[PDB]
C-alpha cells in the first residue's frame, strides 16, 4: 500500500492557499447554524448532563433549532457570530496549511508514487493544527461567547456585535491580551485530535471498500460517512471542554460551574454529568462534520481534477 | 436526596416518551399489585338510569374525548437494586429457598443498542462472511471489468486474432448469416474499446 | 445557592428570549384573529344560486340515491369497521375465482 | 404544517371541539307518543307489532335486470369456443372475462332480499324494537334498534318522507304500499353499519298500526298501560314459510 | 492537505472476472441531463393529470354540496358542464398546474433522476430474472430519502397560498398566484416557513418514492414470465403491475399523513396535556405501534387516494415508457459478457 | 425422479416451508414467554408475507426444473433449465428479506416495550353460556378503554368529509 499513493500532481502553496480558503468559506457557510445548534446544546446542559433514557438519551438538535427560530430572529438568528467563526477558521486553515504544506515539502518522499505513512502526516498535521488553533483560539473564543450568550442570563451575557469589537470587549475589560487566549490549551488539544481523527480511518474504510467491491463511485463517501462518526467520536469531548472553557465568565458569580483549567473542566463534567456527559449535540456535530467535509472533498476534488486535466495527466494518475 | 435534574417536571430537558404516559415503571413493584382498570361508563354509556326514561335518547356517537389510556409500559431494570438482591455470599450464605415470594427473580427489560445490534443480524452476518472472508474470492464481488488487450497473453484473451477474424470474408459472412452476433469492440491504438450496447465496463488500466 | 440540585436554581434556565414574532408581524395578526374569530368568521366557497337544470339539495338525500356501496362502517364509539358485511358480499367472487 | 393558517381549518376545529363539548350522548326529545289502548305484551316483554313473509313474495330466480346478464352469459362461452370473430389470443380471453362478473348483480339482489324485514317487536319501555329477518339460505339475523334510528321513505323511496306528517298505511290500518326506512347505525350480527335501508312489504300483516307508525316515524312509544299475555306459543327455531 | 481530512487517492493494479454482464455497469444514457429531462417530463405531465383530476373531483364536492346529485347519465352530463363553467374551478385548474409544474420538475422530477441515477447499472439475467434484487434495497432507499424533502416546500407553499385566500381582505397578503406565493414567502415569513414540522410530508414522501419504484421494478422484473413464457399482452400486465404498485405505495404513505388530523384536528380533552405533545412523529410512533390498523385508514380514499394515486399511476406508466425502468441484459455466455468462451460450446 | 430437483422440491417445501413456518408460529405464540414483550404486527406482518412467498417461489420451479430432468448435486447444467434456476434462486433471496424483517420485528419489539395482554381474557374456552357472558362484558370494557382519545363516529366522519379546505373563490 505504500507503492499506492498518486502524487504525480502536486499543488503549489498559492494553489493550496487559494483554494482552502474558498472552498472551507463555501463549507463553513453551509454548517454554521449546525455548528451554533451544536454550541448551544453543549451549553444547555453543563451543570445537569444527559438525563433522559434509552433512544431519548442526548439533546434533540431539531429542538434546539426549532427553539432559536421560535426566539423570533428566523435564520439569520442562527449566523451571529458568523464574522467571528468565518475569520478564526480561515486564520487557522491558512497556518495550518501552511505549516503542513513547508513541513510535507521538506519530507515528503521522492517517488510519485510514495507518500509519508498516516503516523508521520499525522504528526505533522498535529503540530501544524496545534500551532494554528494556539493562534486562532481568541476568535474562537468570541465566536463562542456569541453563541453560548442566549441560553444564558441577561446580566450573563458579554454582548458582542463583532470580532475587533469582543476581542477589545475582552482585552479592556478582562485584562491584558492573556486574557484573549483562555481556554487556548483546549483549542489545541481539539485542534490535534481533530486533524488526526479523520485521515486514518477515512483510507482505512475507502481502501477495505475498494478491496471489496473494486473500483465503484460509492466507496469514498462512505468512507467519508466512517470516517465522520470515527472523527466525532474522537474529537467531541475536546470540544464540549473547549465549549465550557470558552464560555465561561469572567465573574465566577456568573457561572454554573467554575473551572481552573482543562482538567478541573474536565473533573467537574465527570462529576456532574458523567462520562456520557461528553458526548451531547454528538448527532449535531457528526453531521456538521459530515457535510462540511462532503463539501470541501467534493469542491476540492473537481477544482484539482480539472487542473490535472489541464497539466497533461492521464486518467489513472488522476 | 431529591436531585431536580432528574425531575421531568422541573428539568425541561427530560423528553417525554408519550407512549409511557401513565406508566412509570420505577414505580412498579415485584410482584405487581396494583389496580389500574375498573369499570369505565359515562364515555358512550351513561352510569344513570334511562332505560325507561322517554325524555332522553342515548347518542354513543357524541362520545367526547378522553385521555388517551396508552399499552402498559414494561418493567425496566434497576441495575444496584438486581445485583443486589440476587448476590450471594459464598462459603456463608445457606444453600436454601426464601419463603417470601418476592425472593422469586422477576425479568425486567433493560437496554436497546444490543438490540440494534440483532435488527442488523442478517445485514451483519452476510456481510461478514461474504465480505469480510472475501468469500468465494475476492474478485467476485468487485465491479466487473473485462481485461485489457490481450491480457494476460494471446493464449487466453485472443483479441486482435477474434478482431482479424470478424474482419474478414469468413467472419464477415458468418455475421450475415445471423448466426453470430456482430464484433462488440474496436481495437483503437493499442486499446481496446468495447462498444456501448455491449454493455460491459470498459476494461482496466495497466498500471 | 447553585450545585445544591434540591432545589431549582435560576441559573440553569436554559430559556432564549423572544425578540420578534417568529414568523413575522402578519403571521402574529392573524393568530391574534383566529384566537378572537375562530367559528364566528366563516368563509363560503363561491357556488352560483340559480342554475338551470340542476335541483337544489334541499334536504338530505336517502342511501337508496347512493350510486356505490362501502364496505367499512364506524363503530358509534369511533371504531372503524373494515371486515363489515358488505365485506363478505363483496370478497364472495374474488374467492370464487 | 400547523404553523399555516387556514380560516377553513380554524372553523373545522372549531366545530369539532364545540361538537365535542357542548354536543352530549344523552339528549332530551319531546317525541313521545301515548297509545289510545292498553298495549298487550307477550310474555317476553315485547309486542309484535309487524310480520311478513318477503321470500315468499319475492321473484327470486327470473328477475329481470339479471336473468339479462346471465342470459348474456352463454354467448360470450360460444364466442370464445368458435370464435366468429377471428380474434388473437389474448381478445378471446378477454370475452371470456365477462362471465366471472355477470352473476354478481343476482348475488347482490338475493343479498338485498335479507334486509326485508320478516318480522318487528316493540320491547317494553317504548324505545327499542326487534327486527328479524331471514336470508335466502335460511340464516336468521335478530337486531335490536332504537326508535329513533327510523326514518321514512317516500313512495318511490328516491328522498326522504316528512316525519310528523305521512301516509304509509292505509285508512283501516295496513301497509299502503312498500315502505321504506333508513337507519342511521343498525348494528347487524355485532357490526355497526351506517345507512342501511329496510322495507316493510305491503302483503304484510300490521297489527297495532299505531305502534308501527310510531316506530316507523321514530317517536319514544309510552307502554305505561301494559298487560302480560302468559302465551308459550312460540318456540326457538320456528318455522314460519320463509 | 486542504482541511483537517485528506482524501488519499490511491492506484491499483487491474483486475478481472469470468463474466462481466450482471453487476454495476453503468448505462451510457444514465447522464445527468438525460435523466433530469426524462424524469422532469415524466414528472410534469403526470403531475398536470393529477392536479387536474383533483381540482375537477373537489370543485364535482363543491357543486354537490349545494346540488343535488344526478340520478341518470343526462343529468350527470349537466352537472359535469356546470361544474366546467364553475368561477371556481377554472382558477383552481390555473393555480393547481402551476402547483404540477413546481413539483413536476422539482420532486417527481427529482425522485425519477435520483432512482434512475443510482438504479441504472443494475443489469438483469439474459434469459431468467434478476435473482439479486436486494442490492436495489439500499440504492432505492437512498434515493427515496435524497428526494423525501423536495415537494415539502412547495406544498407548504400552496397551503400557505389557500390559507391566504380564506382570510378577510385586512389580514390577506394579496398572493396572484401559486407561484406569486411561492416567490414571495421565502422572503417575508423565511425559508422554514416552508418547512417548519413537515416530518408527515418528509415521511410520506419517503414511503411513496420507495414502495411505487421499488413494487414497480421488482414487479415488471419478477412478473416478466406473465408475458415471456406463457404469452400475454405485456401492457395489461404493464397496467396491472403498476396499479398494484400504486395501491401500495397509496396504502403505506397514508397512515402518516393522519397525523395532521390527530395532532390538530381531533378535539382536545381540557385540563389535561396534550396528547402527541403536537409533534407529528410521537404520532407517527404511535400509528405504527398501534393495534387496530384500521382506525388510522379512515378516509384513505376520501382525503388521500384520488389526489395522489393517478398521479404515481401515470408516473409509473410514463417513466416507462420514456425509459427510467430500462435495465441493461446481456448473453452470459457468447461475445462482452464472458471472458471464458471455451465452456461456452463444450 | 430419483435423485433430481423434484425430491429437492418436495423436501424443501416440506422442511424450510412447512417446519419453519411452524417454528416462526411458536416464536409468534410463544413471544411474550420468551422475550416479556409483546412483539410488533408491522415487521411481523412483512416477516410473513415476504418468507412465505419466498418460499413458494423458490421452491415451485425446483419442481418444474425437476420434471424436465434435473440432477441434484451439478453445480453445472444445461443451458435450458437457466430461466427457473433464475426464477428458484429469486425466490430465495425473497425469503432472505422475509428473515430480514423477522430480526427487525425483534429489534423493533424492544423499542415497544409494551406489556401482552392475552386475547384470551382468562377465558379460554367457552364451556358454558355464563363464560361467554363474562368474555363479552370484559373484552366490550376493555374495546372501551382502548377507544379513548379516539374521536367519536359523528366527529371522525365530520372531520373526514370537511378535509378539503382549498378554494379559489369565497363569497
Ligand atoms: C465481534 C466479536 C469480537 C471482535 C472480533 C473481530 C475479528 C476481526 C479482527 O480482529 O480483525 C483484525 C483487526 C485488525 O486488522 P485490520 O482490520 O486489517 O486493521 C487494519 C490495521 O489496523 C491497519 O489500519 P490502521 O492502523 O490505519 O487502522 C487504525 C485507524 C483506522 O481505524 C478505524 O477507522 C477504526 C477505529 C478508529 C478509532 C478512532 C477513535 C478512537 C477513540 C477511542 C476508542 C477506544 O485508526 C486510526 O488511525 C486512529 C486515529 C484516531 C485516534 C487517535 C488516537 C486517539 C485520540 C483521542 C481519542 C479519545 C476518545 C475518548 C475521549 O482488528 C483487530 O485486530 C482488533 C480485534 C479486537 C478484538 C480482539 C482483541 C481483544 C483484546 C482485549
Ligand atoms: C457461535 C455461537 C456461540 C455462542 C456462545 C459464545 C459466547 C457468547 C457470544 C455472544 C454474546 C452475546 C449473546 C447475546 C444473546 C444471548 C444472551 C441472552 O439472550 O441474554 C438475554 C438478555 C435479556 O435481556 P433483556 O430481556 O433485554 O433485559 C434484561 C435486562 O438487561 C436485565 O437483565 P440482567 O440484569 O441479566 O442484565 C445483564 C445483562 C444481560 O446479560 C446479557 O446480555 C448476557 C450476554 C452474554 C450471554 C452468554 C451466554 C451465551 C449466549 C450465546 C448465544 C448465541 C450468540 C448470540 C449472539 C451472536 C452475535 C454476537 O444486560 C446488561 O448488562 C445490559 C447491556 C448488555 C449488552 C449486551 C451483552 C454484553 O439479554 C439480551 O437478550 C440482549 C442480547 C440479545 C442479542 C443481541 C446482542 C448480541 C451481542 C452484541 C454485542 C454486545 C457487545
Ligand atoms: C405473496 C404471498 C404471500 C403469502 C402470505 C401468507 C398467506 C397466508 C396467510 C395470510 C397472510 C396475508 C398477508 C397479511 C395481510 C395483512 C395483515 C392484516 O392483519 O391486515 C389487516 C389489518 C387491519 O386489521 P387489524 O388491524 O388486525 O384489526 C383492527 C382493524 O381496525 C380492522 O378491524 P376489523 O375487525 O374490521 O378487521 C379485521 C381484519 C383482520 O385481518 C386479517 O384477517 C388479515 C388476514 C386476512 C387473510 C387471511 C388468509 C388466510 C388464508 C388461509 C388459506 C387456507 C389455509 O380483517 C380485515 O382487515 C378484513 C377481513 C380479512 C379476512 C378475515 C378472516 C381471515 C382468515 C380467513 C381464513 C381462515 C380460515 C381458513 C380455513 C382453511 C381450511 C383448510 O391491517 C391492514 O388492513 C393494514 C395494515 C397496516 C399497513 C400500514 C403500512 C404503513 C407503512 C409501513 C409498512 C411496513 C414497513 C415496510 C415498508 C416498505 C415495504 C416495501
Ligand atoms: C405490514 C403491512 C402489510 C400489508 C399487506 C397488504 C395489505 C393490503 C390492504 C392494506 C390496507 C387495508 C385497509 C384499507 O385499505 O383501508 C381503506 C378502506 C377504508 O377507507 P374509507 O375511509 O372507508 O374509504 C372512504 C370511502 O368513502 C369508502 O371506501 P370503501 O369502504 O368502500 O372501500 C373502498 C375499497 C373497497 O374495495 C373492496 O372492498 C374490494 C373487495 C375486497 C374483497 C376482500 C378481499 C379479497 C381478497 C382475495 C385474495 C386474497 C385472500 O376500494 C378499493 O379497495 C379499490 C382500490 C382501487 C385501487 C386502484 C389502484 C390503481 C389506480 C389507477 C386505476 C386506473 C388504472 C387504469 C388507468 C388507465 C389510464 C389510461 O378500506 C376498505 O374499505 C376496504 C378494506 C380492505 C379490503 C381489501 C383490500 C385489498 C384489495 C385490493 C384491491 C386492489 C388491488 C390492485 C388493483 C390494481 C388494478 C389496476
Ligand atoms: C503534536 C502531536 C502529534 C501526535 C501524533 C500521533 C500519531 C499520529 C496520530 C495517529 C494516526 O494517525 O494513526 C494512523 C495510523 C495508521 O497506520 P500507518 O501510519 O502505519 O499507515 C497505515 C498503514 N496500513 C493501513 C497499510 C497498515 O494508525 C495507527 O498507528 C494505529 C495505532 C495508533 C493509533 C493511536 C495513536 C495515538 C498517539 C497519541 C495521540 C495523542
Ligand atoms: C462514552 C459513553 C458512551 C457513549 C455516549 C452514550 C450516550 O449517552 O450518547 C448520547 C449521544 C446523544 O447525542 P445528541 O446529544 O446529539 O442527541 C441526539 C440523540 N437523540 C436525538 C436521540 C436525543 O449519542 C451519542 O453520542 C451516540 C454515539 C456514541 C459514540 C460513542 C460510542
Ligand atoms: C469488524 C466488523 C466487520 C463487519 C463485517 C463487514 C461489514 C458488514 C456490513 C456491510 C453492510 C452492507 C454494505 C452494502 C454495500 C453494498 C454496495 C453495493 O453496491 O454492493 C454491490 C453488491 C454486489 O451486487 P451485484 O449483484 O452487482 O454483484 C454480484 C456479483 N457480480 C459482480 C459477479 C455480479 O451488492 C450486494 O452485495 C448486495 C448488498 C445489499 C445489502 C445487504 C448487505 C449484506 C449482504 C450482502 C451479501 C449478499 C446477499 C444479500 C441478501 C441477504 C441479506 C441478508
Ligand atoms: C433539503 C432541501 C430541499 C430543497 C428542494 C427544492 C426547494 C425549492 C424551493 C425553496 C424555497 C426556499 C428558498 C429560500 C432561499 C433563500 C431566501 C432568503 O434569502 O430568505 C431570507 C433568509 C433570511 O431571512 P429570515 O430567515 O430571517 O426570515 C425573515 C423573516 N422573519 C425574520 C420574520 C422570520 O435567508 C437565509 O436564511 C439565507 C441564509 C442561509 C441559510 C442556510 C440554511 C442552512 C440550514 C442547515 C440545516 C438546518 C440546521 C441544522 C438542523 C439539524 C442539526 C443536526
Amino acid at each position: 500500500m505504500n507503492y499506492s499513493y498518486k502524487r504525480y500532481w502536486e499543488p503549489s502553496t498559492a494553489e493550496v492557499i487559494g483554494l482552502s480558503l474558498s472552498v472551507n468559506t463555501i463549507s463553513a457557510a453551509l454548517t454554521y447554524p449546525i455548528e451554533f445548534v451544536k454550541v448551544r446544546s453543549q451549553i444547555r446542559t453543563e451543570g445537569v448532563g444527559i438525563r433522559s433514557k434509552n433512544l431519548y438519551m442526548g439533546i434533540n438538535p431539531n429542538k434546539v433549532f426549532r427553539e432559536i427560530h421560535a426566539t423570533g430572529n428566523g435564520l439569520r438568528g442562527f449566523y451571529q457570530g458568523f464574522e467571528s467563526h468565518l475569520i478564526g477558521r480561515l486564520s487557522y486553515l491558512f497556518i495550518r496549511n501552511l505549516t503542513y504544506k513547508i513541513i510535507y515539502d521538506r519530507t515528503k518522499p521522492v517517488k510519485a508514487h510514495n507518500d509519508l505513512s498516516h503516523r508521520e502526516k499525522g504528526v505533522i498535521a498535529g503540530f501544524a493544527g496545534g500551532l494554528a488553533a494556539f493562534l486562532t483560539s481568541p476568535a474562537d473564543l468570541v465566536n463562542t461567547r456569541t453563541i453560548a450568550e442566549g441560553g444564558k442570563p441577561k446580566e450573563w451575557r458579554w454582548g458582542y456585535k463583532g470580532l475587533m469589537d469582543g476581542i477589545n470587549k475582552i482585552a479592556a475589560t478582562e485584562g491584558g491580551n492573556a486574557a484573549l487566549f483562555r481556554g487556548s490549551y483546549a483549542n489545541v488539544l481539539r485542534a490535534v485530535i481533530l486533524n488526526i481523527s479523520l485521515t486514518g480511518p477515512f483510507d482505512y474504510l475507502n481502501e477495505k471498500i475498494w478491496i471489496t467491491f473494486g473500483d465503484m463511485t460509492w466507496n469514498k463517501y462512505a468512507a467519508l460517512l466512517w470516517a465522520s462518526f470515527w472523527g466525532s467520536v474522537a474529537t467531541l469531548p475536546f470540544d464540549n471542554i473547549r465549549t465550557r472553557l470558552y464560555a465561561q465568565n469572567a465573574d465566577p458569580t456568573k457561572n454554573r460551574l467554575t473551572y481552573s483549567g482543562w482538567a478541573d473542566a474536565a473533573k467537574k463534567l465527570i462529576q456532574h454529568e458523567g462520562i456520557s456527559g461528553f458526548y451531547v449535540g454528538f448527532y449535531a456535530f457528526y453531521i456538521r462534520t459530515f457535510l462540511y467535509a462532503w463539501t470541501t472533498v467534493f469542491i476540492t476534488d473537481k477544482i484539482t481534477s480539472d487542473w490535472k486535466r489541464k497539466a497533461g495527466l492521464k486518467e489513472w494518475q488522476i | 436526596e431529591y436531585d431536580w435534574r432528574d425531575d421531568p417536571k422541573v428539568n425541561k430537558d427530560i423528553e417525554e416518551d408519550i407512549r409511557d404516559r401513565g406508566w412509570h415503571p420505577e414505580t412498579y413493584d415485584f410482584p405487581y399489585t396494583k389496580k389500574h382498570d375498573d369499570w369505565v361508563f359515562d364515555v358512550t354509556m351513561p352510569s344513570q338510569n334511562y332505560q325507561t326514561d322517554l325524555t332522553v335518547n342515548i347518542h354513543p356517537e357524541n362520545k367526547k374525548m378522553h385521555v388517551m389510556k396508552q399499552v402498559m409500559r414494561q418493567s425496566y431494570w434497576d441495575a444496584e437494586h438486581d445485583m443486589a438482591h440476587e448476590y450471594d455470599y459464598e462459603s456463608e450464605d445457606l444453600d436454601f429457598q426464601c419463603e417470601s415470594f418476592k425472593s422469586q427473580h422477576f425479568r425486567k427489560k433493560g437496554p436497546i443498542s444490543q438490540y440494534l445490534i440483532l435488527g442488523l443480524l442478517p445485514i451483519l452476518y452476510f456481510g461478514t462472511e461474504f465480505f469480510y472472508n472475501h468469500y468465494p474470492d475476492e474478485d467476485y464481488w468487485r465491479v466487473a471489468h473485462p481485461p485489457p488487450l490481450d491480457y494476460p497473453d494471446t493464449d487466453d484473451t485472443d483479441d486482435t486474432e477474434t478482431f482479424k477474424d470478424y474482419k474478414s470474408f469468413t467472419g464477415r459472412r458468418m455475421v450475415d448469416t445471423g448466426i453470430v452476433d456482430p464484433l462488440w469492440y474496436d481495437i483503437r491504438e493499442g486499446k481496446k474499446v468495447y462498444y456501448d450496447w455491449a454493455g460491459v465496463n470498459q476494461p482496466m488500466e495497466d498500471i | 445557592d447553585q450545585l445544591d440540585f434540591s432545589h431549582f436554581d435560576k441559573a440553569f434556565e436554559n430559556k432564549y428570549d423572544i425578540v420578534a414574532p417568529e414568523f413575522g408581524d402578519l403571521h402574529q395578526k392573524r393568530a391574534e384573529f383566529i384566537a378572537k374569530n375562530q367559528g364566528t368568521y366563516r368563509p363560503v366557497p363561491l357556488v352560483p344560486n340559480n342554475i338551470k337544470g340542476l335541483i337544489p339539495k334541499t334536504c338530505r338525500l336517502p342511501a337508496t340515491r347512493n350510486w356505490y356501496r362501502r364496505t367499512s362502517s364506524f363503530e358509534r364509539n369511533g371504531f372503524f369497521n373494515i371486515h363489515t358485511p358488505v365485506l363478505n358480499t363483496k370478497m364472495i367472487p374474488w374467492l370464487l375465482f | 404544517l400547523n404553523h399555516v393558517q387556514n380560516m377553513l381549518e380554524e372553523n373545522l376545529k372549531y366545530d369539532a371541539q364545540k361538537y365535542n363539548d357542548e354536543v352530549a350522548v344523552i339528549q332530551k326529545t319531546s317525541r313521545i307518543y301515548k297509545p289510545t289502548y292498553t298495549i298487550e305484551f307477550n310474555r317476553e316483554g315485547e309486542v309484535l307489532v309487524y310480520s311478513a313473509d318477503p321470500i315468499k313474495n319475492s321473484v327470486v330466480y327470473f328477475k329481470y335486470p339479471y336473468v339479462l346478464y346471465e342470459a348474456a352469459i352463454p354467448l360470450f362461452i360460444w364466442a370464445w369456443i368458435y370464435n366468429p370473430l377471428e380474434l388473437s389470443k389474448n381478445a378471446v380471453n378477454s370475452l371470456l372475462i365477462y362471465p366471472n362478473i355477470a352473476w354478481i348483480p343476482r348475488m347482490w339482489y338475493w343479498r338485498s332480499l335479507q334486509y326485508k324485514i320478516q318480522k318487528m317487536y316493540l320491547l317494553r319501555g317504548g324505545k327499542v324494537a326487534k327486527i328479524e329477518t331471514q336470508s335466502l339460505a335460511g340464516d336468521r339475523f335478530t337486531s335490536w334498534v332504537e326508535t329513533y334510528q327510523f326514518h321514512p321513505l317516500t313512495q318511490d323511496q328516491k328522498n326522504f318522507d316528512n316525519q310528523d306528517n305521512a301516509e304509509f298505511l292505509e285508512d283501516e290500518g295496513q301497509l299502503k304500499y312498500e315502505l321504506g326506512v333508513q337507519l342511521d347505525n343498525l348494528q347487524e350480527m355485532g357490526t355497526t353499519s351506517q345507512d342501511i335501508v329496510i322495507n316493510f312489504m305491503k302483503e304484510g300483516t300490521v297489527h297495532h298500526p299505531e305502534l308501527f307508525e310510531a316506530i316507523v316515524k321514530g317517536y319514544n312509544i309510552d307502554t305505561s298501560d301494559y298487560v302480560i299475555n302468559t302465551a308459550n306459543n312460540l318456540r326457538a327455531r320456528e318455522g314460519n314459510h320463509n | 492537505m486542504f482541511f483537517e481530512l485528506e482524501d488519499i487517492k490511491r492506484r491499483h493494479s487491474l483486475y478481472w472476472d469470468i463474466y462481466n454482464v450482471q453487476g454495476w455497469v453503468r448505462r451510457p444514457d444514465s447522464t445527468l441531463y438525460n435523466n433530469v429531462k426524462r424524469g422532469v417530463t415524466a414528472g410534469v405531465v403526470a403531475s398536470l393529470v393529477q392536479e387536474n383530476i383533483t381540482a375537477l373531483v373537489e370543485n364535482c364536492k363543491l357543486l354537490a354540496t349545494k346540488y343535488e346529485k344526478p340520478q341518470n347519465l343526462r343529468q350527470a352530463a349537466t352537472f359535469m358542464k356546470e361544474v366546467f363553467k364553475l368561477e371556481n374551478y377554472r382558477k383552481a385548474v390555473w393555480n393547481r398546474s402551476q402547483y404540477a409544474l413546481c413539483i413536476g420538475t422539482f420532486d417527481i422530477g427529482a425522485r425519477l433522476a435520483t432512482f434512475r441515477w443510482l438504479n441504472n447499472g443494475w443489469q438483469r439475467v439474459f434469459a431468467g430474472f434478476e435473482f439479486n434484487f436486494v442490492r436495489k434495497i439500499p440504492t432505492t432507499m437512498l434515493a427515496a430519502l435524497f428526494t423525501a424533502p423536495f415537494s415539502v416546500p412547495f406544498e407548504l407553499a400552496r397551503m400557505a397560498y389557500y390559507g391566504d385566500k380564506t382570510f378577510p381582505k385586512e389580514l390577506q397578503r394579496g398572493y396572484s398566484s401559486y407561484l406569486s406565493a411561492l416567490a414571495r414567502i421565502p422572503f417575508e415569513e423565511g425559508p422554514y416557513f416552508l418547512f417548519k414540522n413537515s416530518f408527515p410530508l418528509i415521511i410520506r414522501n419517503f414511503f411513496q418514492t420507495f414502495t411505487l419504484f421499488y413494487t414497480y421494478d421488482f414487479l415488471k422484473d419478477k412478473a416478466s414470465f406473465a408475458w415471456r413464457v406463457g404469452e400475454q399482452n405485456e401492457y395489461a400486465c404493464k397496467m396491472i403491475i403498476a396499479g398494484i404498485s400504486t395501491y401500495l405505495a397509496a396504502v403505506f404513505s397514508y397512515p402518516w399523513m393522519v397525523t395532521r388530523e390527530m395532532v390538530d384536528f381531533w378535539p382536545k380533552v381540557p385540563g389535561a396535556p396534550c396528547t402527541f405533545n403536537g409533534n407529528y412523529r410521537k404520532a407517527a410512533v404511535w400509528i405504527w405501534y398501534h393495534e387496530f390498523s384500521g382506525n388510522y385508514f379512515a378516509g384513505f380514499f376520501t382525503k388521500y387516494f384520488w389526489k395522489a394515486s393517478p398521479g404515481m399511476f401515470l408516473t409509473l406508466m410514463l417513466a416507462d415508457k420514456v425509459g427510467l425502468f430500462d435495465q441493461t441484459t446481456v448473453d452470459n455466455f457468447g461475445g462482452a459478457g464472458n471472458n471464458s468462451w471455451e465452456d461456452t460450446f463444450v | 425422479m430419483h435423485d433430481t430437483f423434484y425430491v429437492v422440491a418436495h423436501f424443501h417445501i416440506m422442511l424450510s416451508g412447512a417446519a419453519m413456518t411452524g417454528i416462526f408460529s411458536g416464536i409468534y405464540y410463544y413471544f411474550n414467554a420468551l422475550f416479556g414483550v409483546k412483539y410488533s404486527r408491522m415487521f411481523g406482518y412483512m416477516h410473513l408475507i415476504y418468507y412465505s412467498g419466498g418460499q413458494w417461489v423458490a421452491f415451485v420451479p425446483l419442481f418444474y426444473l425437476g420434471f424436465s430432468g434435473m440432477p441434484r448435486r451439478i453445480h453445472d447444467y444445461p443451458v435450458v433449465f437457466m430461466g427457473w434456476h433464475s426464477m428458484s434462486t429469486t425466490g430465495h433471496f425473497i425469503t432472505l428479506v422475509g428473515i430480514i424483517f423477522f430480526f427487525l420485528m425483534m429489534f423493533d419489539s424492544h423499542i415497544e416495550r409494551r406489556a401482552s395482554t392475552s386475547t384470551t381474557l382468562g377465558l379460554p374456552r367457552w364451556y358454558k353460556r355464563i363464560s361467554y357472558y363474562i368474555f363479552k362484558i370484559r373484552y366490550l370494557q376493555h374495546t372501551k378503554s382502548k377507544m379513548n382519545g379516539i374521536p367519536g363516529s359523528t366527529v371522525r366522519l365530520m372531520l373526514i368529509n370537511r378535509h378539503f379546505v382549498e378554494y379559489e373563490v369565497y363569497e
